[PDB]
C-alpha cells in the first residue's frame, strides 16, 4: 500500500491485477536468474582460466551445432516467458459488468474526483477537488507529500472500472499496490478496472510530467466496507 | 449489382493496379538491354502513373453510376446505425423494468 | 445494496472511451429530438453520458449546442 | 578446409609441413600453428619438430616445445609417459628440460 | 594552421574536433548529473531552493545534452570520421565538406541549448519533449524553441555524416574488400548510418510540427482544435527507439573488435554476428511503440509489441553468446581496453534483462515512467555506449594520439568508474520496484536510503572523470616518457609462446584491419597507393 | 607509359578537395538564423528584417558553395566515374530521406483522419470545412507534371543523342511548365475555404501541400541552374551527373505528388 | 598542400613550445565545461528566488 | 583419459574450487545492498 | 558562349584558392564578408536583451 524505507519489493497486493502482475514478475524472474548465472559464470570461468593460458585456441572460428543451440534456447525461454503474459494482457482488460464507475479528471497540480452513479438521493453528482496538503500543515503524524486532504474512498468487493482523462498537460492516474497506471491524456477517456480484496488507504503519485507541480500532485484511495460507503456517499 | 460491394475498395483496387501497372511496365521496359536503370525506372513510373490517374476517372464514372442506385448516402446509413441504436435501448430498458 | 451502472457494451471494448460518451449524449439528442419531446425509455442514454464523461466535457457540449457550434449536429431543426 | 581433420591427416599434413621449413621463423611459425589447435600432437609430429629445429641450429625451441608441451597436457601421468617416449632423442639431440635446468 | 582547423576538408582532422566538443559537452552534461544526483540525495529542498523548474531544465539539459553531444559525437561522429576511411583504405572519406558541416553545425546546435536554458525560466520538458506541456498555454517563452532547434541542428549534422558514412564506404574501398570482407565495426557503422537516414526524418517531421503548432498556431496537437498528443509519441517513438539502437550499434563494433585482438582470437562466426546485427538494425523499427504501452492501445497491438521485442531481445543473445565464445579459449592479455570490453557485457547482459523484464506490455503497467526504468537505460546506455567508448579511447589513441598513456592510472579509472556507476544504477531498481516515479524534484520521504546510497555513488563516478581527465593530461605532456620510462604497455598483441623476441621484432603488430599498421600519428596522406588485399 | 608521368597523378580516383571555407560560414549562417527565427516569433526583435537577412545570407553563402562545386566539376576536372557514381549514390539516399519526412506527413494525415476525434464532428473532413473538390484544379496541375516529365525525359534523350535545338526546348518548357503550376497553386492557396489555423484537417492538408510546394520550388531553382550551365556549353553528352540528378528528383516528385493528390483531394474528402 | 605531420601536429593544442604552462588551458577547457551549467543555475536562481 | 588420473577428477580439482570463488564475487557483485541496509537505522541499528 | 576552355586555362594555371580564382569573383565576395559578418554577430548583440526579459518596443 504505502512505501516502505530501504524496501527491495513491491508495494503489495490489493487487487487480482496486482497479484497476477507480482506473480509474472517472479516468473520472469526466475527464468532470467539462470541466464544471468550461466552468462556471469560463463564470464568468470573464461576470464580466470584463460588469462593464464599461453597459446591461444586461433583455429576455433565456427560451430553449427553449438550456434544453432545457442540461437534456439533464447526462442525456448523468450516463448516459455511470452505464454503467460497473453494471458494476463488479455484477463487485465476484461471489464465485463463492473459495479460503479469513478472519474478522475486531473487539472494542474491536483486531481479532482467525481461519482455520478446515481444512488446520492440528493440527486447530485458529488465531486471533490483532491489538493496535496502543503508540507508546513502537516500535524503530527501525516506522511510527506503523498498525504491529501480529501482523499477518495471507494468501496471494497465491487468491481469498480473508473476513466480518466485531464484538462491540460498529460498526467497519469498511478497507483502501484492497486497495479492501476494510465496517461490521462487531455483527449480521450481511458477506462482501467479494479477489485480491492481489503480495506484500507493506498498511495499513488502522478506518474508523467505535468510542470512545476509533479511532486505535489498525490493519490490517495481510502477503500472501505460498502454500508459505510454508502453512509459516506449519502453524507457528502 | 457489384459496384456496391467493389465500389466500397475504391482506393484499394486503384493502388493495387498502380502498383501491377509500375511492374507489368516496368518488365517490359527492362527487356531493352540498352539503357541506364535510372531511365528504364522512370519511364515505367511515367507509363504506371498515367494509366492509373486515367483510371482515377473512371471510377468517378463509375462513382455515380453507384449514386443512382444509393442516394444521399453518408446521412441514411448513419440513421439505420440510429435504429440499431434505439432498438438496443428499448430493449435493455424494458428488461430491467420486468426484470 | 445496488451499484448498477452501465455495463459493457460490444460496440466499444477498447481502452478508449472518448466515442463512446460522444456517441451516447449524440444519441439522447437524437432520441428527445425526434421521437417524442421528452417521455421514453431513451433515459438509458443520460444514464450513460452523465456516468462516463466529465462534466466540463458536459457543460462545454451544452453552451456549443445553445450557441449553435456544435460539432457533430443532433437533427434539430 | 572447414571440413574436419582426422588425426592421421593432421600429423601426415604436419610433418610435411615441417619437413619443408628452412629459416627459423618457419620452424616456430609451424610450431605456434601445430600447437595452438585443439589436440596435443603425438610424438611422431614432436620429434619431427626437434628435427626441423636442430637444421637451423638454434636451442631454444628445442626447448619451448617441452613447455609448451607440458602446459598442453591434462595432468603429470601423461607428461611422463610421454616423456620416457622421446627419451633418446633427447639424449642424442642435447636439450634440456625447464625444471632441472631453472630449479624452482 | 586556420585552413587546417577551420576550413579542414580531412577527415582526420575532423574528428579531433568531434572528440573535443564530445569530452566539452560530456564534462557538461556529467556536471548536470552531478547536480541533479546531488540534489536528489535527501528529501526536502536540498542545495536548489524550491524551485522545481530549474530541476526539469537541468534533467532535460543532462539528457539531450549527454545523448546528442557526448555519445553520438564521440561513437558516429569521431570514431566513424577517423576509422571508417583508415579501414577500408580509403584516402579520407567522400563528400568531405559535408563531414565538414556536420561536426561544424553541432556546436551552434550546443550553443543554442545551452541559451536555450537561461530565457523565460526555461524548457522543462525532459528529452522526450512532449505536447500539451510544451504548447504555448502550458510553456510560454522562446526556451524549448531554441531547444528543439539545438535537435534540428543535431538531426542535420547527423543524417550528413549518415550519407557520408554510406557513400564512402559504398563505393572508395580498398583493392580486395569485398561486399562481405570488412572488419565489423565499418559494418557498423553502415547499418548505423542506414538507420540514421531511415528514422530521423520522422523525428525531424515531428519536431518541427511541435515548433509550427507551438508559434504558427496550427493544430497538430493542440487537442482543443482537432489535433490529439498521442500522435506526437507515435511520431517520437518511431525515431527514440531507432536512435538508441543507432547509439548502442558502434559500441557491438569496438567491443568485437577489443575481444578479438585481446584474446589472440578472431571472432566467433564473423558473418552470423553481422547478420544479427544487420536484422537489429532491419527489426528495430517495428517496435517503436513499447515506450508507449500505458497510453490506451488496443490489447491486440500491445500483444504484437511485446510478441516483437522479444525477438528483438534474441540477436543481442546470440552476439553476446558470440562473445563470450570468441574470448573463450583464448589468452586473454588484461590490459586497460580489454577490462572495459569484459565489464561491458556484464554491465549489458544485466541491463538487457532488466529491459526484456520491462518488455511484456502486461508488465510495462507497473512500471512505467518510474526508476525501473531509469535503472535499465543508465545500465544499456550509461554502461553500455560509454564503456565501449572508454574501450574504444584506450585502445585507439596510442595509435591515433602518438602518445601512450599511463597504465595503472587507467586501471584505477577503469575500477573506479566501475565500482562508482555500480553504486549508483542498482538502487534504481529497487526505488522502482517499491514506487518512485520519474522527474520528481525529490519525493515522499519513504525511500530515502537508496537517493542517498546512489547519491554517494555519482561522487565516485564524478571522481573518476576528473581522473580520466588526468589521464588526457597525463597522456598528453608524457607520452614519448611513457613510451620509454616503461609506465605503460607498449604492444597490444604479445609475441606467442613459441615465438622469440628478436622474431617478434619482425612482425611486431598482428592485426587484421590496417589500422594498426599505420605509424602513430598518421600520414596525413597515408593510402598515397591502394592497399591491395586478396 | 613512363613511370615518370604516372607516379605525377592521382593514384586513386577518388576526390582529394582542398580546404573550402563553405561548412564554416553556411553553419554560422544556419545558427544565425535558427536564433534570429527563435527570437522574432516572440518579439523580442521589432520586425522580420532580421531573419530576412538570415535567410539571404544563407541562400547565398550555398550558392557560392555551388558556384565553387561546378566550378570544382567542370573546371578544373576531377568528377571521374567513381566520384560520379558516389554523388549519385549520395543524391539518391538524399532522397530517400526526404520521402522519409513526406511519410511522416502522411502517418499524421492517416492517424488524424481514419480515427477521426469527437471535436471534428467524427467524420473526415470536419463539419463545415467546405473541401477543396479533386476535379478542377488538382486535375490540371496533376496532368501538369506528367507533361513536365514527358518533357523533361525527352530533353534527357536528346541530350545524350546529340541535339541541341531540342534538348534546350525540352528545359525551357519544363521550366515553365513547373512554374506555371506554382502559381496556380499558389491560385489555389489564396481562394480557399479554410486556413492553416482551421482545425487539424487545414493543419496537415496545408503541411503536406506546403511542403511540396516548396520542393517543386526548389527544383525550379535547380532547373534554372541546370538550363543555365545548358545554355553555357557546360553539360556534356556523358557527363552530365547534375542533370541527372534533378530528373531523378523531378520523377520522384511526380509521383509523391500524385500520393499526395490522391490521399489528399479523393480519399480525404 | 600537405600540412606536415609529426607527434604534435595532430592536435589543436599547442604543447611543447609555448609561454604558459599547458595544464591551464586544458583544465581552463573543462573548467569551463564543468562550470556552464553552473553558470545556468546561477542565472536561474538570481531570476526567481534568492543567490 | 586413457592413462593418467581421470578427467572427471583432474577437471573437478580445477573447477570445485572456482564455484565457491564465482558465489563469493557474485554475492558481492549484487549482495552490497544487503550490507549497506545491515547498518542503517532501518534495521533497529 | 563556349567560354569552358578558356576558363579551364585560367583555372588551372594560378595559385589562388578556388573561390578566388575566377576574373569576375571580387564583385561576389566582398559585400558577401560585408554582410555575413553583420548577419551573424548581430543577434548576439540581442541575446542578452532577451536573458534579460526586455521586449522590443511594438506598437
Ligand atoms: C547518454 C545517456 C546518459 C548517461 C551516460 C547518463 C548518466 C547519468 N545520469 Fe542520466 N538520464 C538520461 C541519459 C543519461 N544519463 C536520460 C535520457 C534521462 C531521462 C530524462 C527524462 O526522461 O526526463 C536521464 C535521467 C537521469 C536521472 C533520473 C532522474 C529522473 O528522471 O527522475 C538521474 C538521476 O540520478 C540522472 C543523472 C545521471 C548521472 C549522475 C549519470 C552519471 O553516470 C554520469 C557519469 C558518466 C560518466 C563519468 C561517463 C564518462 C564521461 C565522459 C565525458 C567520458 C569521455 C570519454 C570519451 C569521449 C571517449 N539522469
Ligand atoms: C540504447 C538504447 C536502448 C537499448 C539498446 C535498449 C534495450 C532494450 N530495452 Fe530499453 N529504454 C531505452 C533505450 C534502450 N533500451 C530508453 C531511452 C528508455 C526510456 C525511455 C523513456 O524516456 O520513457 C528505455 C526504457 C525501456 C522501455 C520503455 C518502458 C517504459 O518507459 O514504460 C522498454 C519497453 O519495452 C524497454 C525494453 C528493452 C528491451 C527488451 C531491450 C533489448 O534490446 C535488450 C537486449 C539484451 C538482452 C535481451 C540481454 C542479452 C541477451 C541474453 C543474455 C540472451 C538471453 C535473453 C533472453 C532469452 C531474453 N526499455
Ligand atoms: C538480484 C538482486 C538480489 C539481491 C538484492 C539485495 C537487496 C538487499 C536489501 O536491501 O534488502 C532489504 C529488504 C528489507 O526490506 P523490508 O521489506 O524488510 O523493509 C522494512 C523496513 N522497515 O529485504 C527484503 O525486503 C527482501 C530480502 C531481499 C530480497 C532480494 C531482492 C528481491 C527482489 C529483486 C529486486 C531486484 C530486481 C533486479 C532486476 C534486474
Ligand atoms: C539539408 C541537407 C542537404 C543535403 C543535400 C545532399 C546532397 C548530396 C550531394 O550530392 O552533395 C553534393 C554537395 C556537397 O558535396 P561536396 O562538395 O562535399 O563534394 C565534393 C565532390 N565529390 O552538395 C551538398 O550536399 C550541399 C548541401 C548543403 C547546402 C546548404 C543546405 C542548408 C540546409
Ligand atoms: C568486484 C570487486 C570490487 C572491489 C574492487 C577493488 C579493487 C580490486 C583491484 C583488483 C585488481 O587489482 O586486479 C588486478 C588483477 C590482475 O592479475 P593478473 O591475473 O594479471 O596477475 C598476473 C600477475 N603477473 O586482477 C585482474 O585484472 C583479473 C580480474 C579481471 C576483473 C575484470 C572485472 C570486469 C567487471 C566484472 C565482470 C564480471 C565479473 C564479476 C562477476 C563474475
Ligand atoms: C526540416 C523539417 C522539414 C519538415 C517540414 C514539415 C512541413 C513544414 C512546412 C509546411 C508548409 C506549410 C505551408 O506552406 O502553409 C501555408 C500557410 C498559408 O496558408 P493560409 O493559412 O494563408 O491559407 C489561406 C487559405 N485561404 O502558411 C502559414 O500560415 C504558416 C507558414 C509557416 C512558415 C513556413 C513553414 C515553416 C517551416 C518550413 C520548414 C522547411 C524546411
Ligand atoms: C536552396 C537553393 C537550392 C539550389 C540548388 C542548386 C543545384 C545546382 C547544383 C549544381 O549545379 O551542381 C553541379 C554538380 C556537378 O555537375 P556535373 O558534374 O554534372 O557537371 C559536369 C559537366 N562536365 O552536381 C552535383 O554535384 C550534385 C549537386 C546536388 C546539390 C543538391 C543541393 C540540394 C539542397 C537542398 C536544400
Ligand atoms: C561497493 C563499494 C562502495 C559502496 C558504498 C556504499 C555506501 C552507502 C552509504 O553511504 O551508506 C549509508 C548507510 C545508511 O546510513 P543512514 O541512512 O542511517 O544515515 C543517515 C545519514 N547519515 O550508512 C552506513 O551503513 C555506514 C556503513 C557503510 C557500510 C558500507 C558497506 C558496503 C559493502
Ligand atoms: Cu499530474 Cu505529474
Ligand atoms: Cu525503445
Ligand atoms: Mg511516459
Amino acid at each position: 500500500d504505502v512505501p516502505t524505507p530501504y524496501a527491495c519489493y513491491f508495494q503489495d497486493s490489493a487487487t487480482p491485477n496486482q497479484e497476477g502482475i507480482l506473480e509474472l514478475h517472479d516468473n520472469i524472474m526466475f527464468y532470467l536468474l539462470v541466464i544471468l548465472g550461466l552468462v556471469s559464470w560463463m564470464l568468470y570461468t573464461i576470464v580466470m582460466t584463460y588469462s593464464k593460458n599461453p597459446i591461444a585456441y586461433k583455429y576455433i572460428k565456427h560451430g553449427q551445432t553449438i550456434e544453432v543451440i545457442w540461437t534456439i534456447f533464447p526462442a525456448v525461454i523468450l516463448l516459455i516467458i511470452a505464454f503467460p503474459s497473453f494471458i494476463l494482457l488479455y484477463l487485465c482488460d476484461e471489464v465485463i459488468s463492473p459495479a460503479m464507475t469513478i472519474k478522475a479528471i486531473g487539472y494542474q497540480w491536483y486531481w479532482k474526483y467525481e461519482y455520478s452513479d446515481f444512488i446520492n438521493d440528493s440527486g447530485e453528482t458529488v465531486e471533490f477537488e483532491s489538493y496535496v496538503i502543503p508540507d508546513e500543515l502537516l500535524e503530527e503524524g501525516q506522511l510527506r507529500l503523498l498525504d491529501t486532504d480529501t482523499s477518495m474512498v471507494v468501496p471494497v468487493d465491487t468491481h469498480i472500472r473508473f476513466v480518466v482523462t485531464a484538462a491540460d498537460v498529460i498526467h497519469d492516474f498511478a497507483i502501484p499496490s492497486l497495479g492501476i497506471k494510465v496517461d490521462a491524456t487531455p483527449g480521450r477517456l481511458n477506462q482501467v478496472s479494479a477489485l480491492i480484496q481489503r480495506e484500507g488507504v493506498f498511495y499513488g503519485a502522478c506518474s508523467e510530467l505535468c510542470g512545476t507541480g509533479h511532486a505535489n500532485m498525490p493519490i490517495k484511495i481510502e477503500a472501505v466496507s460498502l454500508p459505510k460507503f454508502l453512509e459516506w456517499l449519502n453524507e457528502q | 449489382k457489384f459496384v456496391e460491394g467493389l465500389s466500397n475498395n475504391k482506393y484499394k483496387i486503384i493502388t493495387g493496379a498502380w502498383a501491377a501497372s509500375l511492374y507489368g511496365s516496368w518488365v517490359i521496359v527492362n527487356k531493352d538491354p540498352i539503357m541506364t536503370k535510372a531511365q528504364k525506372i522512370v519511364q515505367a513510373r511515367m507509363y504506371a502513373q498515367f494509366i492509373t490517374v486515367g483510371l482515377l476517372l473512371a471510377s468517378v464514372g463509375l462513382s455515380m453510376y453507384e449514386n443512382k442506385l444509393h442516394p444521399n448516402k453518408q446521412k441514411v446509413n448513419e440513421m439505420r446505425r440510429w435504429e440499431n441504436a434505439l432498438r438496443v435501448a428499448e430493449e435493455e430498458e424494458r428488461l430491467e423494468k420486468e426484470g | 445494496s445496488p451499484l448498477h451502472t452501465v455495463g459493457f457494451d460490444a460496440r466499444f471494448p477498447q481502452q478508449n472511451q472518448t466515442k463512446h460518451c460522444w456517441q451516447s449524449y449524440v444519441d439522447y439528442h437524437k432520441c428527445v429530438n425526434m421521437k417524442g419531446e421528452d417521455f421514453a425509455p431513451c433515459k438509458v442514454f443520460w444514464k450513460t453520458y452523465n456516468a462516463l464523461c466529465p462534466l466540463d466535457w458536459i457543460e462545454k457540449w451544452d453552451d456549443q449546442r445553445e450557441k449553435g457550434i456544435f460539432a457533430g449536429d443532433i437533427n434539430s431543426d | 578446409a572447414h571440413d574436419e581433420e582426422t588425426f592421421e591427416e593432421f600429423t601426415a599434413r604436419y610433418e610435411k609441413e615441417f619437413d619443408e621449413a628452412y629459416d627459423l621463423f618457419e620452424v616456430q611459425r609451424v610450431l605456434n600453428n601445430c600447437f595452438s589447435y585443439d589436440l596435443v600432437p603425438a610424438p611422431a609430429v614432436i620429434e619431427k619438430a626437434l628435427r626441423a629445429a636442430r637444421r637451423v641450429n638454434d636451442l631454444p625451441t628445442a626447448i619451448r616445445v617441452f613447455e609448451a608441451l607440458k602446459y598442453k597436457v591434462e595432468n603429470e601421468d601423461q607428461y611422463k609417459a610421454y616423456l620416457d617416449e622421446l627419451k633418446d632423442v633427447r639424449q642424442e639431440l642435447g636439450v634440456p628440460l625447464k625444471e632441472e635446468l631453472f630449479p624452482s | 594552421m586556420v585552413q587546417r582547423w577551420l576550413y579542414s576538408t580531412n577527415a582526420k582532422d575532423i574528428a579531433v574536433l568531434y572528440f573535443m566538443l564530445a569530452i566539452f559537452s560530456g564534462m557538461a552534461g556529467t556536471a548536470m548529473s552531478l547536480i541533479i544526483r546531488l540534489e536528489l540525495a535527501a528529501p526536502g529542498s536540498q542545495y536548489l531552493h524550491g524551485n522545481s523548474q530549474l530541476f526539469n531544465v537541468l534533467v532535460v539539459g543532462h539528457a539531450v545534452l549527454m545523448i546528442f553531444f557526448l555519445v553520438m559525437p564521440a561513437l558516429i561522429g569521431g570514431f566513424g570520421n577517423y576509422l571508417l576511411p583508415l579501414m577500408i583504405g580509403a584516402t579520407d572519406t567522400a563528400f568531405p565538406r559535408i563531414n565538414n558541416i556536420a561536426f561544424w553545425v553541432l556546436p551552434m546546435g550546443l550553443v543554442c541549448l545551452v541559451t536555450s536554458t537561461l530565457v523565460e525560466s526555461g524548457a522543462g520538458t525532459g528529452w522526450t519533449v512532449y505536447p500539451p506541456l510544451s504548447s504555448i498555454q502550458a510553456h510560454s517563452g522562446p526556451s524549448v524553441d531554441l531547444a528543439i532547434f539545438a535537435l534540428h541542428l543535431t538531426s542535420i549534422s547527423s543524417l550528413l555524416g549518415a550519407i557520408n558514412f554510406i557513400v564512402t564506404t559504398l563505393n572508395m574501398r580498398t583493392n580486395g574488400m569485398t561486399m562481405h570482407k570488412l572488419p565489423l565495426f565499418v559494418w557498423s557503422i553502415f547499418i548505423t548510418a542506414f538507420l540514421l537516414l531511415l528514422s530521423l526524418p520522422v523525428l525531424s517531421a515531428g519536431i518541427t510540427m511541435l515548433l509550427l503548432d507551438r508559434n504558427f498556431n496550427t493544430s497538430f496537437f493542440e487537442v482543443s482544435g482537432g489535433g490529439d498528443p498521442i500522435l506526437y509519441e507515435h511520431l517520437f517513438w518511431f525515431f527514440g527507439h531507432p536512435e538508441v539502437y543507432i547509439l548502442i550499434i558502434p559500441g557491438f563494433g569496438i567491443i568485437s573488435h577489443v575481444v578479438s585482438t585481446y584474446s589472440k582470437k578472431p571472432v566467433f562466426g564473423e558473418i552470423s554476428m553481422v547478420y544479427a546485427m544487420a536484422s537489429i538494425g532491419l527489426l528495430g523499427f517495428l517496435v517503436w511503440s513499447h515506450h508507449m504501452y500505458i497510453v490506451g492501445l488496443d490489447a491486440d497491438t500491445r500483444a504484437y509489441f511485446t510478441s516483437a521485442t522479444m525477438i528483438i531481445a534474441i540477436p543481442t543473445g546470440i552476439k553476446i553468446f558470440s562473445w563470450l565464445a570468441t574470448i573463450h579459449g583464448g589468452s586473454i592479455r588484461l590490459a586497460t581496453p580489454m577490462l572495459y570490453a569484459i565489464a561491458f557485457l556484464f554491465l549489458f547482459t544485466m541491463g538487457g534483462l532488466t529491459g526484456v523484464a520491462l518488455a511484456n506490455a502486461s508488465l510495462d503497467v507497473a512500471f512505467h515512467d518510474t526508476y525501473y526504468v531509469v535503472g535499465h537505460f543508465h545500465y544499456v546506455l550509461s554502461m553500455g555506449a560509454i564503456f565501449s567508448l572508454f574501450a574504444g579511447y584506450y585502445y585507439w589513441s596510442p595509435q591515433i594520439l602518438g602518445l601512450n598513456y599511463n597504465e595503472k592510472l587507467a586501471q584505477i579509472q577503469f575500477w573506479l568508474i566501475f565500482i562508482g556507476a555500480n553504486v549508483i544504477f542498482f538502487p534504481m531498481h529497487f526505488l522502482g520496484i517499491n514506487g518512485m516515479p520519474r522527474r520528481i524534484p525529490d519525493y515522499p520521504d519513504a525511500f530515502a536510503g537508496w537517493n542517498y546510497v546512489a547519491s554517494i555513488g555519482s561522487f565516485i563516478a564524478t571522481l573518476s572523470l576528473f581522473l580520466f581527465i588526468y589521464i588526457l593530461y597525463d597522456q598528453l605532456v608524457n607520452g614519448l616518457n611513457n613510451k620509454v620510462n616503461n609506465k605503460s604497455v607498449i604492444y597490444n598483441k604479445a609475441p606467442d609462446f613459441v615465438e622469440s623476441n628478436t622474431i617478434f621484432n619482425l612482425n611486431t603488430v598482428k592485426s587484421s584491419s590496417i589500422e594498426f599498421l599505420l605509424t602513430s600519428p598518421p600520414a596525413v596522406h597515408s593510402f598515397n597507393t591502394p592497399a591491395v588485399q586478396s | 607509359m613512363t613511370h615518370l608521368e604516372r607516379s605525377r597523378h592521382q593514384q586513386h580516383p577518388f576526390h582529394m578537395v582542398m580546404p573550402s571555407p563553405w561548412p564554416i560560414v553556411v553553419s554560422f549562417a544556419l545558427l544565425s538564423l535558427a536564433l534570429s527565427t527563435a527570437l522574432t516569433m516572440h518579439g523580442y526583435i521589432g520586425n522580420m528584417n532580421m531573419v530576412y537577412l538570415a535567410l539571404f545570407v544563407l541562400l547565398t553563402s550555398s550558392i557560392l558553395w555551388f558556384r565553387d562545386i561546378v566550378a570544382e566539376a567542370t573546371y578544373l576536372g576531377d568528377h571521374t566515374m567513381a566520384v560520379r557514381k558516389g554523388i549519385n549514390l549520395g543524391f539518391l539516399m538524399f532522397v530517400l530521406s526526404e520521402v522519409l519526412i513526406f511519410a511522416g506527413l502522411f502517418w499524421a494525415y492517416f492517424h488524424s483522419a481514419m480515427s477521426p476525434d469527437v471535436t471534428l464532428g467524427a467524420c473526415w473532413p470536419p463539419v463545415g470545412i467546405e473541401a477543396v473538390q479533386p476535379t478542377e484544379l488538382p486535375l490540371l496541375n496533376t496532368i501538369i507534371l506528367l507533361s513536365s516529365g514527358a518533357t523533361v525525359t525527352y530533353s534527357h534523350h536528346a541530350l545524350i543523342a546529340g541535339n541541341r535545338n531540342k534538348a534546350l526546348s525540352g528545359l525551357l518548357i519544363t521550366f515553365w511548365l513547373i512554374v506555371i503550376f506554382v502559381t496556380c497553386q499558389y491560385i489555389e492557396y489564396t481562394n480557399a475555404a479554410f486556413t492553416i489555423s482551421d482545425g487539424v484537417y487545414g493543419s496537415v492538408f496545408y503541411a503536406g501541400t506546403g511542403l511540396h510546394f516548396l520542393h517543386m520550388v526548389m527544383l525550379a531553382a535547380m532547373l534554372g541552374v541546370n538550363y543555365w550551365r545548358m545554355r553555357n556549353y557546360h553539360l556534356t553528352a556523358g557527363h552530365h551527373v547534375g542533370y541527372e540528378t534533378t530528373i531523378i528528383y523531378t520523377h520522384v516528385l511526380d509521383v509523391i505528388w500524385l500520393f499526395l493528390y490522391v490521399v489528399f483531394y479523393w480519399w480525404g474528402v | 598542400v600537405h600540412f606536415k605531420d609529426g607527434v604534435y601536429e595532430n592536435i589543436p593544442f599547442k604543447v611543447k613550445g609555448r609561454k604558459t604552462p599547458y595544464a591551464l588551458s586544458h583544465f581552463g577547457f573543462f573548467a569551463i565545461g564543468f562550470a556552464v551549467p553552473f553558470v545556468a543555475c546561477y542565472v536561474q536562481l538570481k531570476k526567481s528566488g534568492a543567490f | 583419459g586413457r592413462i593418467g588420473e581421470s578427467w572427471v577428477i583432474t577437471e573437478g580439482r580445477r573447477l570445485i574450487p572456482e564455484i565457491f570463488q564465482w558465489s563469493a564475487v557474485l554475492s558481492v557483485c549484487l549482495g552490497w545492498p544487503g550490507a549497506v541496509y545491515f547498518f542503517s537505522k532501518a534495521r533497529k541499528a | 558562349a563556349n567560354k569552358v576552355i578558356q576558363l579551364q586555362k585560367i583555372f588551372q594555371s594560378s595559385t589562388k584558392p578556388l573561390w578566388w580564382r575566377h576574373p569576375r569573383s571580387a564583385l561576389y565576395l566582398y559585400p558577401f564578408y560585408a554582410i555575413f559578418a553583420v548577419a551573424v554577430v548581430t543577434p548576439l548583440l540581442y541575446i542578452p536583451n532577451a536573458i534579460r526579459g526586455i521586449k522590443a518596443k511594438k506598437a
